[PDB]
């Protein structure tokens, strides 16, 4: 195929500028309870997801520092702790992984 | 601007099902008081 | 097909005049002030003229002597130099800074003041004007401390010359669109200040020009600002606040 | 290579009149060499116009873009300087004025076809002007109703007169 | 046409994509958390749902080992699996595998979401929370509902 | 063309027929050099017929400012203000003589397109015309197909 | 590079006019450009009205007591002390207030010669009018007297030029004779009428009323409105002809939109009959006697 | 106490409640800089440099973004309950609230004050002048309640005619067009003596305001206005009138056995533009709220 004439910039601007291809404004976008660092409906917080994440990864580093080697995974469950609190009674055979920090406000 | 919404967004946990159960119960009878159409006002045959 | 980018310089001035050179730099002023004048505790309540002496006047006396003694040293490196007609010619002088910087003048000011208070006075009012005017004279000026530096680094000394000064201003600072900001139009309002003058001796011409200022801890506050200030607290990191 | 639009920040105004309004305050600022195309910057800047700074931070934070992030950091910048130095005092009582793209220095590269021929390989860039205005954002225009084209063609009606005599 | 057709195609064929899906379900085994697109995290939790639930009908079973066996390539898994996750639903049908979506990535911009068990050591995401019952509309339907049952 | 510049109507600029005619034109700035063959004619002019041109009409001012240039122009100026300057480069006595006569009989309205060369201010006299005029009203104004 | 000069200089000169365009700057009064001179101006006036005006009258009409209160400023804000010319400049106040008066008198004399049927309140507000400040505003506009009338402010208000216009007036009159500058007045002043309606330079509010208290004065019982013609009663586009009707005759008819803009149009042709100033007048006679 | 126009005494009422808010914007001299702090929970550790009796709680907002001037309805000011149109005083801390928060009950409770008052003035404008009306109090009534009810007491004349819907629907129409336009809660802590000699015609209004100043020894009391229309309510509102998106009027209930005269208790329900419903919630909130209820006791 090749083009007999050429396109005007009449034309390009009626192809372009159209409301079909131009983005769309949301109405979704909401704050949040705690925190608050600009959320979005049906969408976790942004900030407090990096935080657990944060958690999740140093409660894992602090795992494989216990475990040692690869090819463990122990057979019993685990519960982890912080600055001082004694364990349980209920908490016997569940693997003691304490950290070296306060206990936060959002993790009970 | 006006946002999207939908029914069940500013219920609690004890408010939904009380407001599906209520509203179940009134459609069951509406439509329970619309079954002898002949003995209110019928139009003549 | 084989075309970059040039242009590569950098926006910070370093160290390069003495780095293997024999051209120095000669200097017109110094860093700050030799001495921090100690204005005395009661001198808002005595104001007037004079009062009754305090007790142990040794130390005013020995500050005298040094203040003489700077004199004489100052008169015996340059003669014909009067002191009780030195502080009009401070007035004068900071009267004439003040107008030419309400004026938007650059190329006076440089001459009437020194290369230390310059920028303290141009950078935060560049693109800002004033309508600084005088109005009358409250207490005559008087001297209280005549001090002067022998440093032998390049040959240079200095005599910063402390003289009080209390009159009436007349602030107004607005903004560079035209609506207020700070000050406000005609009010003839009470404020003192601590001026010090620092002359290049070495020189061979030498202006009398103004140094810097000094405000003493007691002093009152400013007047508020017509706008409203927002101080945000530090940037909440993924962690935790304890405070 | 022209740089007149981070010179505009300079313009003194002299001192208005108590009998004078507020008159709004103008902060430009823009970037210059930023890889990107100037069609989808435009697309952003046609997405914002005139509408609230939070409310473009909270589409842009949410827009998967390439220049979406360069664009935010931009109005924050230019927030930044203008409560700092453009004497403002409120941060929410901002909106975009003007917001266009344009075009940037370009080199040139190959492209290695499927015989001898080759092309020529461009490498597009562009740049992205904004400006801000204190105050409230001014609300659209509403489309006209009937009422509006009615009296338009009355008047239209009532307007001609006798031609080609007299 | 794929009218009541499931089974997202992922990599270049079945084989490929039920290798996919056990080494997504090992590691959720094993992490209990991952973050992938919404399709994969999907297929996760329907293939884990199954894996508890044989894992819950017994241990002895040479079907249920011969499964598990398969579908985890690190072997230590099976006894976890098998002597933690199954006694912990005990009390459980299929109400488990709680699903939540994040917003896109820092890399090319693809919708994806965390899955993970119930219970879970690590602290919990942060769930999208529904109103208080204080509120002026919740009020209002506990007025109402405490009117028309003193009014029954 | 007239799609390309702009037009006007053909008026008067304050009714010099009706009550009295005035002189339209009020100074004439010319600028003759004094060494050059560029201006000749413009000297010549200065010379012989500026002082008849003068005393012709006494309501316009001459003005010789004698500035030494190279293109010798002349500035007009009318009653509603508008400033004609043309350049009188190289021409002949008879030329320039005609062109000021010229700028002293018309007035300061633009030169561009006429729009229609007659106006008037009382076009209806006898009634203007209108849709219901050479009709015949029936009685009492009824319209066809009624009752009553 | 290109050699030249003339093209350079030709290019220079149109980026100057683009310049000048683009960005006008304020216009300036024509007394201070050096192609000037106060008394040229002044005589050549004084002799393209086919008059015989006087030069201490212009002089001292031109002027007015703003342009005196800020020379006097100017002359005292810097130390120059210039009272041998200053104290001898006379405002035009008196000579004004003459000029006023004899313009206002002859045109009340002209209107009761010509329209004898102008009640009281129609030749007010003719004479009104025609004295208003936009119509002496652009005959001084035309005139070309502004740029002589030595007065502050380059726009010139309207006041201070209708001031400077009845100043001029006057001076016109104490030199020359009464009927030279009731001539002048006339021609300058009653040409603005030709092809305007009656009603735009009175502006009324009920014309019923004056219609009907006309018709009072002149021994008339009480009009009625008959519709004449129409066409289109339900569309958006509607026409009706009111006629009113005094003892079963027909005076006047008016059209309009609805009925009430045609019983006012109808009423305003009426009035506009009974005054003698219609479009069939007489036109005013531009000869000397 | 004489024969006056239904004009000029709204028109007193409103200059002299002007004049008020001009000398107590005048008894400061210059500006005075306070330091309130944020000790909310999004931002903390924030503290703000305003002025004395001349900033507001919603300038303080609007430093921070939009969204805490959208999402705001009342403030936090040392436990004490404080709209978003009142200037401060002395330097403390101050909170924001709103309606989706832990225990939103202050906010609901100025929610509902204010729909009261709105309620009160779209009615005092919807008689005939020759028919005097009076205006009695709004009681508090918990957010329990079906509706919240204002005793307002009409003419002699009309002790017999009962409101057909036709009424309730202009009332509802007059209370949309009011909500349309935009027009602040402006509160002013009016002295109560001068509250008092502004009003000097209904003995209703003489009496609220005497029992709600009688309970402080420093006689002020809290005085609203909206637009052009005073009235006398406990304790602070809501900022925006277009917080409102759902209004209606329910029905109306006369008690007798209590005061020889005939006086009126109209009803209605409201709904905030961020908490609106569908339309079955809205028309059995509706329904519910055309009972009798009471809360007097
Ligand atoms: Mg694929
Ligand atoms: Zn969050």
């Amino acid at each position: 195929a090749a083009p007999k004439n050429r396109r005007t910039i009449e034309v390009n601007r009626c192809r372009r500028r159209n409301p079909q291809k131009l983005i769309k404004v949301k109405n979704n976008i909401d704050v949040c309870p705690e925190c608050g660092h600009l959320k979005q409906k049906h969408v976790l917080c942004a900030y407090c997801y990096e935080k657990v994440c944060k958690e999740t990864a140093e409660i894992r580093r602090q795992i494989g520092k216990q475990e040692g080697g690869p090819f463990k995974a122990p057979t019993i469950e685990t519960v982890v702790l912080y600055t001082g609190e004694t364990p349980s009674e209920q908490d016997q055979g569940k693997r003691i992984i304490e950290r070296d920090r306060k206990r936060p406000s959002w993790f009970t | 601007g006006k946002s999207g919404t939908w029914w069940d967004e500013h219920l609690s946990e004890e408010n939904v099902p009380f407001i599906k159960q209520l509203v179940s119960d009134e459609d069951k009878a509406q439509l329970a008081s619309k079954l002898c159409p002949l003995k209110d006002e019928p139009w003549p045959i | 097909t084989e075309k970059e980018f040039m242009q590569h310089a950098r926006k910070a001035g370093l160290v390069i005049p003495p780095e293997k050179s024999d051209r120095s730099i000669h200097l017109a002023c110094t860093a700050g002030i030799f001495d921090a004048y100690v204005p005395p505790e009661g001198d808002a309540r005595i104001s007037s003229l004079s009062k009754e002496g305090l007790i142990e006047r040794t130390e005013r006396m020995k500050k005298t002597m040094a203040s003489q003694v700077s004199i004489r040293r100052i008169k015996d490196y340059d003669a014909n130099f009067k002191i009780k007609d030195f502080p009009e010619k401070a007035k004068d002088i900071f009267i004439e800074a003040h107008l030419c910087l309400n004026n938007s003048d650059h190329d006076r000011l440089h001459t009437l003041v020194t290369e230390h208070c310059f920028p303290d006075m141009t950078w935060d009012i560049k693109y800002k004007t004033v309508r600084w005017s005088f109005v009358e004279s409250l207490e005559p000026s008087h001297v209280v401390q005549v001090r002067c530096s022998s440093m032998m680094n390049q040959g240079n000394v200095y005599g910063q010359i402390t003289v009080r000064m209390h009159t009436r201003q007349t602030l107004a600072i607005y903004d560079r669109f035209g609506r207020l900001m700070y000050g406000q139009e005609d009010v003839p309002k009470d404020v003192l200040e601590y001026v010090v003058f620092e002359k290049q001796l070495t020189n061979p011409y030498g202006s009398w020009r103004m140094h810097t200022k000094i405000v003493p801890p007691w002093a009152p506050p400013k007047q508020p600002i017509l706008k409203t200030v927002m101080i945000p607290g530090p940037q909440l990191k993924p962690e935790e606040e304890y405070e | 290579i022209s740089r007149k639009w981070e010179k505009k920040n300079k313009i003194v105004y002299p001192p208005q009149l108590p009998g004078e309004p507020r008159r709004p305050a103008e902060i430009y600022h823009c970037r210059r060499q930023i890889k990107y195309s100037k069609d989808k910057m435009w697309y952003l800047a046609k997405l914002i116009r005139g509408m609230s700074i939070d409310q473009a931070l909270a589409q842009l934070e949410f827009n998967d873009k390439k220049g979406a992030k360069i664009i935010k950091e931009v109005l924050l910048e230019a927030q930044d300087m203008a409560v700092r130095d453009h004497n403002v005092e409120f941060r929410s009582n901002l909106y975009i004025a003007e917001s266009t793209s344009g075009r940037g220095q370009c080199l040139k590269r190959i492209r290695y076809h499927g015989r001898g021929r080759f092309g020529i390989m461009e490498k597009v860039y562009c740049h992205y002007f904004v400006k801000l205005v204190e105050g409230p954002p001014p609300p659209p225009e509403p489309p006209k109703t009937a009422v509006a084209h009615a009296k338009e063609y009355i008047q239209q009606l009532r307007s001609r007169t006798i031609v080609h005599t007299l | 046409i794929s009218h009541g057709r499931v089974f997202r195609r992922m990599g270049l064929g079945p084989e490929s994509r039920i290798h996919l899906l056990r080494n997504l379900l090992t590691g959720l085994v094993r992490h209990e958390r991952i973050e992938a697109p919404w399709a994969r995290v999907d297929e996760m939790r329907g293939y884990a749902e199954k894996l508890i639930d044989y894992g819950k009908l017994g241990d002895t079973n040479e079907r249920a080992m011969r499964m598990a066996d398969f579908w985890l390539t690190e072997k230590d898994l099976i006894p976890k699996l098998f002597q933690v996750l199954a006694p912990r639903y005990k009390d459980q049908t299929g109400g488990y595998t709680r699903m939540l979506q994040i917003p896109n990535r820092s890399l090319d911009r693809a919708k994806m979401a965390v899955i993970e068990y119930k219970g879970n050591c690590l602290p919990p995401l942060p769930l999208p929370r529904r109103d208080s019952h204080l509120t002026l509309l919740n009020q209002l339907l506990q007025g109402l509902r405490q009117d028309l049952r003193q009014s029954q | 063309t007239a799609r390309g510049t702009p037009s006007r109507f053909l008026a008067s600029v304050l009714h010099n027929g009706l009550g009295r005619y005035v002189q339209q034109l009020q100074r004439l700035s010319f600028s003759v050099s004094r060494d050059g063959a560029s201006s000749r004619g413009a000297r010549e002019f200065v010379e012989r017929e500026v002082i008849d041109f003068a005393r012709r009409n006494p309501g316009v001012v001459i003005y010789v400012n004698s500035r030494p240039c190279c293109v010798p122009r002349v500035v007009a100026e009318y009653l509603n203000g508008a400033v004609r300057e043309e350049s009188i480069h190289c021409k002949s006595v008879e030329e320039i003589s005609t062109l000021v006569q010229k700028l002293a009989d018309q007035s300061g309205l633009d030169v561009i397109r006429i729009r229609k060369p007659f106006h008037t201010d009382n076009p209806s006299i006898q009634g203007q015309w209108h849709p219901f005029t050479n009709k015949p009203t029936t009685f009492r104004g009824l319209r066809p197909r009624e009752v009553q | 590079v290109k050699k030249g000069f003339r093209a350079a200089f030709r290019f220079q000169k149109e980026l100057e006019r683009q310049r000048l365009l683009r960005c006008p700057p304020p216009p300036v009064r024509r007394s201070e450009k050096p192609n000037w001179d106060y008394h040229a101006e002044i005589q050549a006036f004084g002799h393209r009205l086919q008059e015989n005006f006087s030069l201490d009258l212009l002089k001292t009409a031109f002027v007015n007591s703003c342009y005196i209160k800020s020379e006097e400023a100017k002359r005292q804000q810097l130390g120059i002390e210039k009272e041998a010319v200053l104290l001898n400049l006379k405002s035009n106040q008196e000579l004004s207030e003459q000029g006023t008066s004899f313009s206002q008198t002859c045109l009340t004399q002209f209107l009761e010669d010509e329209y004898p049927d102008m009640p009281t309140e129609g030749i007010k507000n003719l004479v009104d009018f025609l004295t208003g400040e936009e119509v002496v505003c652009h005959v001084a506009r035309n005139l070309a007297v502004e740029q002589l009338t030595l007065s502050e402010e380059f726009p010139v208000p309207p006041a201070v030029l209708q001031q400077t216009f009845f100043a001029v007036i006057g001076a016109l009159l104490q030199s020359s004779g009464p009927e030279r500058t009731a001539l002048f007045i006339r021609d300058f002043l009653i040409t603005q009428m030709t092809g305007k309606e009656l009603f735009e330079m009175w502006k009324i509010i009920n014309p019923m009323g004056l219609l009907v208290e006309e018709l009072k004065k002149r021994n008339v019982s009480a009009p009625e409105s008959r519709l004449t013609r129409q066409s289109g009663g339900t569309t958006a586009l509607p026409l009706y002809f009111v006629g009113l009707y005094c003892d079963k005759k027909l005076i006047a008819e008016g059209p309009g939109e609805t009925v009430l803009v045609a019983e006012e149009e109808a009423a305003r042709v009426a009035l506009r009959k009974l005054y003698g100033f219609t479009e069939n007048r007489r036109p005013w006679n531009y000869s000397k006697p | 106490a004489s024969q006056l126009s239904p004009t000029e005494l709204t028109e007193m009422r409103n200059d002299l409640f002007n004049k008020e808010k001009a000398r107590q914007l005048s008894l400061t001299p210059r500006t005075e800089k306070i330091e309130v702090k944020h000790v909310g929970k999004t931002d903390p550790g924030t503290v703000f440099v305003m002025n004395k009796n001349i900033s507001t709680p919603y300038s303080c907002a609007m430093h921070l973004s939009e969204w805490y001037c959208r999402k705001s309805i009342l403030a936090l000011v040392d436990g004490q309950p404080w709209d978003m149109y009142k200037p401060l005083t002395k330097s403390c801390e101050i909170k924001f609230l709103t309606f989706k928060d832990c225990d939103p009950g202050e906010v609901n409770k100025a929610y509902w004050r204010s729909c009261a008052m709105m309620m009160g003035c779209v009615i005092e404008r919807a008689f005939k002048d020759e028919y005097m009306v009076n205006l009695v109090r709004a009681p508090e009534v918990p957010v329990i309640s079906g509706a919240f009810c204002y005793d307002v007491v009409l003419d002699s004349k009309l002790d017999e005619w009962m409101p057909t819907k036709e009424n309730l629907r202009s009332f509802t129409k007059d209370a949309h067009a009011l909500i349309y336009k935009d027009l602040p809660f402006e509160t002013l802590e009016v002295e109560a003596k001068v509250a008092l000699e502004i009003f000097q015609h209904s003995k209703y209004k003489v009496d609220f305001i005497e029992e709600k100043a009688s309970q402080n020894p420093e006689r002020i009391v809290k005085l609203h206005r909206i637009g052009d229309f005073i009235d006398v309510s406990e304790g602070p509102l809501i900022p925006r009138t277009s917080i409102c998106f759902q209004y209606e009027v329910s029905a109306v209930h006369n008690l007798q056995p209590t005061q020889p005269s005939l006086i009126r208790r109209f009803q209605g329900v409201s709904l905030p533009v961020h908490l609106r419903a569908h339309f079955t919630i809205w028309d059995k909130l509706l329904e519910r709220s055309r009972k009798m209820v009471t809360e007097d006791q």
